[PDB]
Formats: C-alpha cells, structure tokens, sequence
C-alpha cells in the first residue's frame, strides 16, 4: 500500500544497513535466505514464490565492505544488482566523493533507484544512512541528495547521519568534509536525525554496563531507533504517525531541520529485573541529557518541537499524564512561540531483541525526536575547528587538485555562519 | 419516513463511527452479519432510519467512511462488525493529509471530495425523506478537519434545507496531541460557524475525567471514550426510532436550542454513569438522573458551565417515567440555580421522553446544553493561534499548499467575533 | 337525528382523542373492533352490519403518534382513511404549521370533513382538540378553523385546548405560538375550553392521592369532562342543553369567549367510602379554586356566567337549593350586569368509569363551565413572557425563514393587548 | 581490484625485498614453490594485490629486482624463496656503480633504466587497476641512490596519478658506512622531495638500538633489521589485503598525513616488540601497544620526537579489538603530551583497524609519524655536505661522469629550504 526505500552509503551506512536489515528480518520472521514459514511489504518486495527481497540500495566506492555483505550470512537476502561497488575509495576527500570518483558511478545508482521506485505504488520517501566525516559519505551522499531532489521533487527524504564528535574523531580533515556536506545538503533535505559516537559509547558504558563497546553495539542501537521510527508504517497501533507527519510537526522553518534522536529504555538484563518499566519513568528518562544520543547540552538550550513514539503495552492516559508532568517541570523549557510542543504516536508491537544482543526484552519503549537550539553549540565547535585549520590553508591542495576551489570553502563558511545566526535568532 | 445518513472522516471519525454502529446494531438486534435477531417488533418498525433493506432480510448501515489513508479503513474492515458496511462505501486515498489542514482541504481533499459527494448523493437519492446529515471528525487533524469541512460546505451547497449535525472533538486544554493543532482548529471553526446547524463539542480530557472519577476505570482506552460518545449519539436521535410520550426530532431540538444562527455550539452530557462497585448504593430514579445532568463533573466539554450562563437546555429522557416528576424537577433545578440561567429566556429547558430505554438499563437520559462558557475554549484556542502566528511558525507548510495569510487573518477575526458575541449575550 | 363531529390535531389532541373514544366505547358497549352485542348515533356511524365507526378525524404532521393508534388496540375501530399523517412535524414552529407544512395536507383533511358532513343530517358542530404550545397544534389548527369558518359558516365550533402553564412548560418558544394562535383564532372560534397541565397535576396529586401522575391520567380526566359536556346529546335527561345553548349562554361579547372547565367529584376508592356524595357538596366543591382545572385564582376575578351539567341520580329541587346557597355566599362574586348567571342541565346516565382507572364509581357528577375575568391574569403573564422574549428578537429568524413577517408579531401583540383591555373594561 | 607493484634496487634494497617477500608469503600461506597451502580463505581473497595467478594454481610476486652487479641477485636467487621470483624480472648489469651517485644515475643508470622501465610498464599493463608503486633502496649507495631516483622520476613522468611510496634507509648520524655518503644522500633527497608522495626514513642505529635495548638480541644481524622493516611494510598495507572495521589504504594515509606537498617524510614504528624472557611479564592489551608506539626508543628513525612537534600521526591496528579503547587512548595520549602536538591541527591522529592479526600474534599495530624532528637529520646531512664541499673533496669522481657543481648547490639549497619550512611550521 505504502512503501519506503532505504539507501546506505559509505562504510558506516553499509554496516548500519546490515544491522537494520538483520533486525527487520528478525521482526518479520524472514529467514536470511529471504523465505518465511502482510504489513512487511513496506520494506520487503515479493518475487516469485516464498522469497522476500529488501527494498534497499547499498553504495560504496570501495569493494571490501560490500564484499563482506556478499560473502556473509545474508548473501541470499539481497539482490545482486542492488549492491553497487566502485574500485577506488574517496580517501576522506569531499572533492573525490563529489566530482572525481562520484560521477563515474552516480548514474548507475540513479538507474537502480528508478527501477526500485517503479515497483512501488504508495512510496512515502527515502531513508539515507551515511557519515559526515568520510569522503564518500559526504560528497557522494550530497550528489545523491541533489539528484534525488531534482528527479523526484516532493517526495520526502530523511537522513540518518554520523555527526563528527567533539573530542573523539577518527580522521583529520573531518571538519572540511562536514562543513562542505552540510552546506550542500541544507537546501535538499527535509529533516536530518543526528547521532554521535561518544554519546552512544557513554550510553553503552553506563546504562548497558558494557566495558568495551564496539561498532556492532552502536549499529544495533541505531537499528532499534530506526525500527521504532518506522514501526508506525510497518504495523498498526492506536495512533500512527507516517513520514510526512514527522516533517510537518518537527520543522518550523525550512533551514531548521536538525532534530536529535533519543531512545529509552536501554538497560541490560541485570537491571531489568529491579525496575518496573512503566510509561512515566521512561518518558522522564528520554528527557535527561545523560541519555540523549548526541553529546550536547539541552539544559542550556530551548526545545522547539517534541515527538514521542511509544511501542508495546502503552495506554494513552499514561502518555498524557507523563507529558503533563514533563510540561510542569521547570528544569527543561519550551520556546515561547510554540505553546503546543508534543506529537504522540503509539504502536502495539513491542520491540524485538536480536539473539546475543546487549539490550533486554522490554514491554515498552520510547523514541524521542527533539528539535532544540542546543545544536548551535556543536555547530560552533565545528566552525571553530574549520576556521582554525583553514587559517593555515592546510590540506587545501588535496581538495583543489581534484577540481575544487577555495571559493567553495568560503561559501560553506558563510552559509554555516548564516545558519548559526538563524538558530540564534529563533532561540530568542 | 425520516432518514439519517452517516459520514466518518479521519482516524478518530472512523473509530467513533465504528463504535456508534456497534451500539446501534446492539440496540436494534442486528448481528454482525446483517441479519435481524431481535424479539420486540419496536426494534424493526423504524429500523429504516439507520439501515437499508438489501434483500434476503439483510440490513446494511447507511454510512460513508472517508479517509486519506487505507490504514484505519483496513482496521475497521477487519474488526468486529466490519462486514455489515457496504464495500462501495469505503472511499479511501493513498497519500494522506499529514496533519495539515491545507492538504486535506485543498490538495487531496479536492481530489477525493468528488467521489465522496457522488457516493453521498447516491445514498441520499436512495432514501425517501432524509432528515439530514451527521458527521464525526476531529478539528486537530488534517484529514478530519479539512476534509470534513470541505464535505460540509459541498453538502450545504447541494442540500440547503436539510439539517447538518456534527460530533467534532475539539483540542484539549491542558495537553495537546499535535503541534499544529491551533491552526486546524481555528480554520475548522471558521468554516463550521457558517456551514453547520448544530455542533457537539467533545473533549478528550473531559472523557478521561469521566472515566476516572465517575466510572472508576483504572485503565481507560480509546474504545471507552468512543463508547461514551456513541451513547450520547444514540441518545440524541432516540425519538426518531422509538415511540414515546413527548417526541423531539433534530429539527425540534434545533428550533428550541439555537436562538441566533452563530450560537449553535453545544456541550453534551449523559446519565447515569456508575462504576461496578457503586450500582448497589443508589436507587435509580429521575432525581439521580437530573442531578447527574447538571454537574460540571459529568460534562463532555472541558468548560465549566458555572463560569457562564445557560441559554437553552435540552433533556431527552428514555424509559417508562412520569411526566409530572420530569416537569417539576426541571422547574426545581431552574429555580435553585437561577444565577446560571439567562434571565430574558423564561423556560430555558426543553423536554422529550422516549418509552424504550437502552438495553440493560431501566432509565437513561441525554443532556444537551447551550452555555456561554464555550467562549473560554474558543478564547484559549484563539490565543494560542495568535501566539503562533505572531512569529510565523510552521506557516510555510500551509503556504506551500496554496493557502494565503489572509485566510488565517479571516479565521482569527471570525473566532474573535464569535467570542465577542458569546460574551455579549452573557 | 343530531350529530357531532370530532377533530383531533397534534400529539396532545390525538392522545386525548384516544382516551375519549375509549371512554365512549365503554359507555355505549361497543367493542374495540366496532361491534356491539340508539342514542349513540350522534357519535358513531353504522356501516354494513354490526359495525360502528366513530365520526372522528385524526390529524398530525408526524406519523408516529397516529401510527400507535393504527397499531394499537383500537386499530379496527377507526376508518383507515380518517387517520391522516404527514411526513415532517412542524417542530414547535407556528410558521411551519401554518404556511410551509400546513398547506400541503389541509386539502385532504377538508375533503375528509366534507365527506363526514355528507353523512350528517342534523350536524350540531365541530369539536377541536389541540395544544397552544405545539407547532402543528397551533398553526394547522388555526388554518383549519379559518377554512372551516369560510366553508361552513354558521355551524358552531367548540375548542378544547391545552393552555400553557404559568411556571411549568415543556417548550421554549411557547409564548410565540400561543400569542400567534390566539391572534389568528380569536374571530373564528365560537367558544374555547382551556385546561392546564399544572392544575390537573395538582388535582391528581391531592384528590386522587396519586404520587406520579402521567399523561394518561390527564387524558382520562379530560375525556370525563368532555363526556359530561356531551351526555346531554348522547342520552335523555330531565333538563338538557345542546351545543348551541353553551355558546348562547356563556359568551356576553364575541371577543370574550374563553370559559374554563371544572369537574367534580374526583376522588379515589379509598375516600369514596367516607363521604356521602350529595348534590350540595359536589356543587360546593365545583366552586373552590383548588379544584379548578386552570391554574388561576377566581377570588381575584368576577363571574359573568356559569353552566352546570348534572349527571346521574340528581333531582332539580336540591339543585335549586344548592344554587341559592352558592348565591348567598359572599366569598364569590358575579358581575353586576348579569343578575342571572346560572345555566342548569340534568342528565340520567351516571358517569361510567374505565377499568383500571383512577376515579371511583360515583352516583352523581358535575362539570362546571364558567366565564371569569381572572383569565386576564394568565393572559398578562403570557404577554409578559412574549414581551421579554421578543425584546431581544430571540428565535425570530426561525419563524421568518418559513415565510412569516415581524409585522404579524406586532399585530398579535396589539390584538392581545386589546383583548386584555376589553377584559379589564368588562370587569368594571 | 587494487594492485601494488614492488621494486627493489641495490644490495640493501634486494635484501629487504627478499625478507619482505618471505614475510608476505608466510602471511598468505604460500610455500617457497609458489603453491597455496593456507587454510583461511581470507588469505586468498585479496592475494592479487601482491601475487599474479600464473596458471596451475601457482602465484608469482609482482616485483622487479634491480642491481648493477650479479652478486646480490645470485644470492637472493640461491636463497630461500628465491624460486618464486620470475626469472625475467631480474634486471642486472655488469659494471657496478662503485658507491657513486653519478654512475648510478648518469653513466650506467641511463643504459639500464630503459630495460627496467620496459619491465615495469609490462607489469603495470598486466594489472587491471594499480594503486601505485613502492620502492626499497638506500640513499648512501651508488646503485641504490642513483637508480632509485632516476626510476622514481621516470615513473612519475609515466604515471603521474598513482601513489609513489619509498622505504629508503638514510645515512645515519653516529657511524657512516661510506665516505661519500652525504653527497649521494643530498642528491637523493633533492629528487625525493619533488618526485614522491611519501617516504619512510629508516636508520640502521635506530634498528640496532631496538634490537639491543628492546628485543634483547645479543648478536643482531642484518636479517633481523630487514625482518623489522618487513614487518612495518606489511603493517602499512594490511587494510588493502584483509577486511577490517575501519579501512585505510595508501591514498587515505597520504591525504591524512601530509598537509603540504614538501612535508612527506615520516618516521615509522612497530609494536609489540619483546624478547623471549619478557613475553610472560605483560598482558597484550591496547594500552601496551599505544604506549610502545609513543616512545623514542621504539622509533625507527634516529631522531628524538620530543625535540620537535607531531604534525600528523597514523596508527594502523591489526587484530580483533574494541574501537572505544582505541579512540579513548588516542585521545588520552593526545591530551597528556599536548606540548608535542601542533596546536593548529586538531586531531593529529588518524586511526585504522584490520581484523586479521599477523600470524603468531593476537594483536599488533603500526605507527607512522610526520614530525618536525626530521629537521635534525636533514640539518646534519646538510652540514656534512657543506663541510666536504668547502674543500672540494672527492668532487672529481662526480665531475668526471658529467655532473656540474650547480647540481650540488641546488641540492644544498633544497635541503636548506626543506629545513627552513620544517622549522617554520614548528
Ligand atoms: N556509528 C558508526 N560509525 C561509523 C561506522 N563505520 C564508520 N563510521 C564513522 O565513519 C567515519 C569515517 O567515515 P567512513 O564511514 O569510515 O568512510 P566512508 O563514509 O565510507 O567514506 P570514505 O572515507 O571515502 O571511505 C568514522 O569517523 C566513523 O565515526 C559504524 O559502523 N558505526
Ligand atoms: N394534557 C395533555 N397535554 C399534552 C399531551 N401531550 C402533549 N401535551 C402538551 O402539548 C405541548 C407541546 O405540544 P405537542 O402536542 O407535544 O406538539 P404538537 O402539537 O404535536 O406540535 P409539533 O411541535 O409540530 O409536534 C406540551 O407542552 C404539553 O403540554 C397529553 O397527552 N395530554
Ligand atoms: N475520542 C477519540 N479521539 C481520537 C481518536 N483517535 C484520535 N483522536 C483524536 O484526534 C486527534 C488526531 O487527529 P486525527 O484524526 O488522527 O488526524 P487525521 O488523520 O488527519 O484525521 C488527536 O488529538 C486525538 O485526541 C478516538 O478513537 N477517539
Ligand atoms: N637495513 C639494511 N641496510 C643495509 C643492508 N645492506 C646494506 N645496507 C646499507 O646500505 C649502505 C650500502 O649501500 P649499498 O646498497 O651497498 O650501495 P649500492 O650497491 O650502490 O646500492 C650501507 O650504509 C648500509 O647501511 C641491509 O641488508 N639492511
Ligand atoms: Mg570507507
Ligand atoms: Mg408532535
């Protein structure tokens, strides 16, 4: 009836998509070979007899990460033509991802999305998973967003992105790529859900009592968040929220479309026995800074719009009481021009747990999508790093040699400053 | 002889319609397959007011279900009593309004309203003499508000002399469900004040209040709220379906309750409502029913009636009762609380009695009150709309669909005029 | 020989008609199917062999109330054609009963009255039952009386109406309908008998020792009053009065034609044993204000004429003695220009009581018909209510939309004021 | 998909090439005859990056060996794993350079470089998509320096878009193996600064210090030094051959480590390194690896990193580990030693993880550092060159072959510019 198409770009996107499709297969009871022993059709297509193929596209400019997919357990799940690989990686270079190497593979990806969309009747939009710091996940993702906006237009596009972290980062040239990709995809995005690495590290260390979290745990948590977001589409509940409702309720102004994600409850089996997990306290836990998925401070910011997604054994009266209790609290605040600041969606299906996973089986869960002015702090630190690095013209020749110009750097800086000014003006 | 057609718009409208049709089928002794299985012929004499005889002694409800997403339609099809509805009546779109008034009124509503109007025209032509139209919907949504508004406008153009009733749920005062609720509510009220004959304002907070304090329900569910609303809906039109001592149809209630055309916003109430542990501790008589009526705790609108004055009051009683008790008790309740009744209208109360009580109850009664305290709800909604529109928040979502700021200003001005009138007659 | 036609309009008129015809069938021994195992000829027509059909017409703009008659016990009694029903009621609106909805059905009703008239050789007049407050019972009644006066002319028409109570009313727009119906039917009605629901409620509560009187009791008592009025025609007495005598003895002036009815004795079986019900005591009870059938105080008014209808084992000499005793009483007063104000009628057949009724079997009974200036008080209160409601122009648009004019409101107001002035002038 | 072609020049180049090929063959499970004998398929998935399939399930290295005398080539052919090399890839002369840069670059280099260029051109055209080239040679020799520089220039002319890496051993401070070392070193760096993408500086006394103090080796032999260098070489390109969590190829390392084109001189290091006795007295964890990295004793260049500042740092980890520990410990080591890190570059450290550890070890990692302290080595070479050029010593040996003193002055000026820039960014 209504369908959603997923795009996974870069190493981070591909691995997150692997975790996501594992979770979807577990939720709908589809074996890794695509067989099952009918609301799943929004994510899986039916081919021949007794086979379900995901409606996903996997893109990367280097073959090893997708070679792992093609050789792994889920080799039979995916269609061989929807796993596109290049030969040379972008090497953390935005110019290589956008012009030099991206343009050689972009048309094939567009053809694949067109073929996928030809099989959908009620397509809702696109979900793209990518990383800000990588060359591919910035440049090629921006190219893909631009071409998608040109070709399809009114269909909504949502991004799940890996924000560069304040103090724990892998690459060196990350500020350049992050600033450039934000400047490019500001005008072509409908809303972007933001997560950070050390934030999830802290959550795994503290709430999950894990000592050495790896990338797999982070990807599992992101998968749980995405499943909570799309549960309204993939199942039936008391009060459902589709893709368009998020965009129309969380975005007050076109340039302000950066909400942050937050999930609860994230607890292990040890502490699951000593807690009566009701609606109220998970609702409170979704609002505390120690539990949010971006390393940021909301106590010094002001909420603009709030969206809550409940799953499982949840009744509307408890939701209403919890929302009222949150509103009467002074430690958090809502901006003046938004007297009504909550959007509520409730689903019946409780969360499913992967075997060998870190999360415990829980009756209820909440996914929080909060739009706040506190993102300006992370913006500011990013601009500080970018300006400090660009003052010396370090690493500029790498970008210029691939066909970029310093004027693009200046334009990106000006656009980011304008975005910060917009956020500050809206805050007051 | 008199016929009523039913329309359901949006998720909330569809759910209330499903509950109402279940209740009506229970009253008339119709099983979920469409075959009559009652005992008293009184269940069958006036069954045509809500049901159509479709050969083989099978009765199909005279209802149209409208929505812009197939989800709720599929749920109501697969649920209990989902078979009796005619498959041709399910008119559903694919896009969905996305909680946007403009989309439901201008973009997708324009596409679907032609088919919905065709279906409603066929239904009305099939009947001998229709009394009017009634619609269940929501003013905070995008499908309900915009689509039901466009539908009401179209029918009022097509059928100007017939009665238009609405059972619409207005946004809650304390906690809201949607961020953009005030915009949709304000535009919907702007259209309703012109295009409808009488409106029954329902509030979810009032229903929670009733279910908690009065019904002692530990875990209320949306089904229970829809059950209460359906009980009120059945109570309103009981005299069209069953004989009684004093009969009052929709037109009678309209001519008795609305003195001025813009003042047609009522608050409903129902009695008796008792918990499981509290049935043994009261003798069910007319005094208890009329006490349960005139109480702020029992109102289904989140407005305190004692903060204003009643213009008119309608009390529709069901069951075998004495008229002397009813008249003398209405007089007494008028006398005791003279401060809450408008002085320039003697006899603010209109009465009607139906012989057949609801199944399981010996007596029941329905309260409809036209008070000036609805100005509080209108005022707070207008204030929230002004607060939002001052900073032009979320305005691009509505503007991109072809709407203009002049429409917003007109809606604000109309709500302000209405609250001014309600304050004036106070 | 001499016949009488009954017309019942509106819900109240129809239900009173059912009560009256049940009482007549009980009195004359006619079974509900119309057979009996010849003074009844003035009320029942003889058709075929052993079938008696009433000379009645039942009219209502809504079908339910007369559908009850067509389905009830007396379905075989009435001719199916003389039960006329509409599709839409007037909805407490005089304009709908008079112009918008009344004119669609009046021709068929007039045809039925004419057809009932052809079978009449000595028709005495028409009896009309209706309510002042209703929509149809006001508007259609007025239209019917206008057409009847145009068509037949000199034949007398008598009214039995439900005058609205001072403080106990059902509808809200009752003053409008009442004022309009008196304004329209002042010149077309020869005489009107008003009764009040409040007074009958009080009588049932006090004298009959009933706790919760319903409409059926009121209708039974009204039928007793009507039977007492018409017993002179339906039987043979020592000194009898016909329909014309009432009109020629009760109205001193054409515009003042509003006497009221009073019945005695109304007692239950419990108290009937402890009273020797003589003529004098029931004659005395007929003059007491607490026994009168209209909520009003005769003490503040003056009698112009009184009519007494004696029923049962009554002798003239006791009647004359009772009249003398009443005349000597200083508590009541007769206006100066009426030295003789008493009309006496004596009948032989005692009042029959319906099985399961609330009245006990009695030897004698009196039905009092008197004209008193105290009706001006009820008129004044009604006009005051009309003035209060019309000062704000409340509910005017309902009447105007159906084809009325506010000039009609002003004319009705002026005419009722003139009637009050005439009553005051007569009083002095 | 990505292919690396290997070049070996001179005696030292050939010896480290033989050792490196032995190590790689052991890693990929290839016996000294060229036949596959491993177990894990991961050894065969990316085997094409170093080996060609030459029919009959036999793999031959994609390497070219160069020398001006048959001696070293005869020795490597006769030694273990000498058979796997293709006989046609052995390109040798008869005269020899005699520790003279001019002979290796102008007199014999011109004659033999055409044949070497034909061989490398054939090898490159054989592969489908080449990542680049890597060269192992010396800057103090005559054949190594001259032929390596000339070949680097020729390939950079032929293939300008491909990565060019060198693992060159520089003349060492304390002891010198050749009298004319500074001249050859000077001309070598003159060519390297212009014609390469990244060069890894190796020093013999640094390796001796590691073997003595760290490895507790009583009698170190050139085999052990070449073993360490081969371990570093295999550690650098592990992500191209085996899967991992975060992957970094040669181009990624270049774009992350060199901020300005002339500043591409790194000082590599390897960990863990323990003796036979000291293996019991530590637990192999990431803290120990990252501690062994950031230590002057463990660096393969004879320059103290604490005398300058780190511009960029690359840490390539091998083995199954947690990324949280890696990130937290890089942050910690950055925070503790903020005085040794450049202030205008946040995140001096670039990380990469490969799942497959080297055979025998549970965990291992390679450190590449781009530090200003290489200015000390360049300054020492420059001062020695100036000291000898003041007296025109041994200048006729180089002049008779056709060289001009202007080339010497240009090379001296190039070192002066390089050291000036390195001091400037300090
Ligand atoms: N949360 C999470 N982040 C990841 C994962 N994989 C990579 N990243 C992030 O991606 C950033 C670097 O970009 P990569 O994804 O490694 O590379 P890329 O996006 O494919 O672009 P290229 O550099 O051209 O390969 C790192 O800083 C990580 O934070 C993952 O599995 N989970
Ligand atoms: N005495 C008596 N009065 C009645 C009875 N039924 C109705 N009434 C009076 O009628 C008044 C209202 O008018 P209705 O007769 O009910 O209405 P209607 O005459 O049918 O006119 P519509 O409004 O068109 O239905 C009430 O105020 C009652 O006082 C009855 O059975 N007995
Ligand atoms: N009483 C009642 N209210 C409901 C129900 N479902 C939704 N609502 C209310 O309707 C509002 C949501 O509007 P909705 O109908 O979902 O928007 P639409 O899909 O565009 O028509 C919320 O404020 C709810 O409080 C229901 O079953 N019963
Ligand atoms: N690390 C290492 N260095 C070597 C080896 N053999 C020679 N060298 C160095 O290379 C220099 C000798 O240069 P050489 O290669 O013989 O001159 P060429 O024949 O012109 O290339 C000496 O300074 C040695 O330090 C070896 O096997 N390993
Ligand atoms: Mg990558
Ligand atoms: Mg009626």
């Amino acid at each position: 009836m209504r369908e959603c198409i997923s795009i996974h770009v870069g190493q981070a996107g591909v691995q997150i998509g692997n975790a996501c499709w594992e979770l979807y297969c577990l939720e709908h009871g589809i074996q890794p070979d695509g067989q099952m022993p009918d609301s799943f059709n929004t994510f899986f297509s039916e081919t021949g007899a007794g086979k379900h193929v995901p409606r996903a596209v996997f893109v990367d400019l280097e073959p090893t990460v997708i070679d792992e997919v093609r050789t792994g357990t889920y080799r039979q799940l995916f269609h061989p033509e929807q796993l596109i690989t290049g030969k040379e990686d972008a090497a953390n270079n935005y110019a290589r991802g956008h012009y030099t190497i991206g343009k050689e593979i972009i048309d094939l990806v567009l053809d694949r999305i067109r073929k996928l969309a030809d099989q959908c009747t009620g397509l809702q939009g696109f979900l793209v998973f990518h990383s800000f710091g990588g060359g591919t996940g910035s440049g090629f993702t921006s190219l893909l967003m631009e071409r998608l906006s040109v070709d399809y237009g009114k269909k909504s596009k949502l991004e799940f992105s890996i924000y560069p972290a304040p103090q724990v980062s892998t690459a060196v040239v990350e500020p350049y790529n992050s600033i450039l990709t934000t400047h490019t995809t500001l005008e072509h995005s409908d809303c972007a859900f933001m997560v950070d690495n050390e934030a999830i590290y802290d959550i795994c260390r503290r709430n999950l009592d894990i000592e050495r979290p790896t990338y797999t745990n982070l990807n599992r948590l992101i998968s749980q968040i995405v499943s909570s977001i799309t549960a309204s589409l993939r199942f039936d509940g008391a009060l459902n929220v589709d893709l368009t409702e998020f965009q129309t309720n969380l975005v007050p102004y076109p340039r302000i479309h950066f909400p942050l994600a937050t999930y609860a409850p994230v607890i292990s089996a040890e502490k699951a026995y000593h807690e009566q997990l009701s609606v109220a306290e998970i609702t409170n836990a979704c609002f505390e800074p120690a539990n949010q998925m971006v390393k940021c401070d909301p106590r010094h910011g002001k909420y603009m719009a709030c969206c809550l997604l409940y799953r499982g054994d949840v009744v509307p009266k408890d939701v209403n009481a919890a929302i009222a209790t949150i509103k009467t609290k002074r430690s958090i605040q809502f901006v003046d021009w938004c007297p009504t600041g909550f959007k509520v969606g409730i689903n019946y299906q409780p969360p499913t747990v992967v075997p060998g996973g870190d999360l415990a089986k829980v009756q209820r869960a909440v996914c929080m999508l909060s739009n706040t002015t506190a993102i300006a702090e992370a913006w500011a630190r990013l601009d500080h790093k970018f300006d400090l690095m660009y003052a010396k013209r370090a690493f500029v020749h790498w970008y210029v040699g691939e066909g970029m110009e310093e004027g693009e750097f200046s334009e990106a800086r000006e656009d980011m400053a304008a975005l910060e000014k917009d956020y500050e003006e809206v805050g007051v | 002889m008199r016929e009523i057609v039913h329309i359901q718009a949006g998720q909330c409208g569809n759910q209330i319609g499903a509950k109402f049709w279940e209740v009506i089928s229970d009253e008339h002794g119709i099983d979920p397959t469409g075959s009559y299985h009652g005992d008293s012929d009184l269940q069958l004499e006036r069954i045509n007011v809500y049901y159509n005889e479709a050969a083989g002694n099978k009765y199909v409800p005279r209802a149209i279900l409208v929505d812009l997403e197939p989800g709720t339609m599929d749920s109501v099809r697969s649920g209990p009593f989902g078979q009796i509805f005619r498959p041709d009546n399910f008119v559903f779109g694919q896009s969905g309004a996305g909680n946007n008034w403009a989309k439901g009124h201008y973009t997708e509503g324009a596409e679907l309203v032609d088919s919905v109007l065709d279906v409603v025209r066929k239904e009305s032509e099939s009947c001998d003499c229709l009394q009017g139209f009634q619609l269940t919907h929501s003013l905070g949504g995008g499908t309900g508000s915009g689509m039901g508004t466009l539908l009401i406008s179209k029918i009022r153009e097509e059928y100007p002399d017939r009665i238009m009733n609405t059972f619409s749920v207005v946004p809650s005062p304390k906690v809201s469900d949607t961020v953009v609720e005030p915009y949709n509510a304000t535009l919907s009220v702007h259209q309703l004040v012109e295009n409808t004959d009488e409106t029954y304002c329902i509030d979810n907070e009032a229903l929670y209040d009733i279910c908690f304090r009065t019904l002692k329900l530990t875990t209320p569910t949306y089904g229970d709220l829809n059950h209460l609303v359906s009980a009120t809906m059945s109570g309103v039109t009981t005299c069209l379906r069953f004989p009684g001592q004093l009969n009052a149809d929709l037109r009678k209630l309209a001519v008795n309750m609305v003195p001025f055309p813009r003042l047609h916003f009522f608050m409903p109430g129902f009695a008796p409502l008792t918990s499981r542990g509290s049935q043994q501790y009261r003798a069910l008589t007319v005094p208890e029913l009329t006490q349960q009526m005139f109480d702020a705790k029992n109102m289904m609108a989140a407005c305190d009636p004692r903060h204003g004055r009643y213009l008119t009051v309608a009390a529709v009683f069901r069951g075998r009762m004495s008229m002397k008790e009813v008249d003398e008790q209405m007089l007494n309740v008028q006398n005791k609380n003279s401060s809450y009744f408008v002085e320039w209208i003697p006899n603010n109360v209109k009465t009607a009695v139906c012989d057949i009580p609801p199944r399981g109850l010996k007596m029941s009664a329905t309260f409809i009150g036209n008070s000036t305290a609805i100005q509080e709800l209108f005022k707070r909604i207008s204030e929230q709309f002004t607060a939002m529109f001052r900073r032009k928040a979320f305005l691009h979502w509505y503007t991109g669909e072809g709407m203009d700021e002049m429409e917003f200003t007109e809606a604000e001005s109309n709500m302000n005029d209405l609250v001014s009138e309600y304050q004036q007659y106070q």
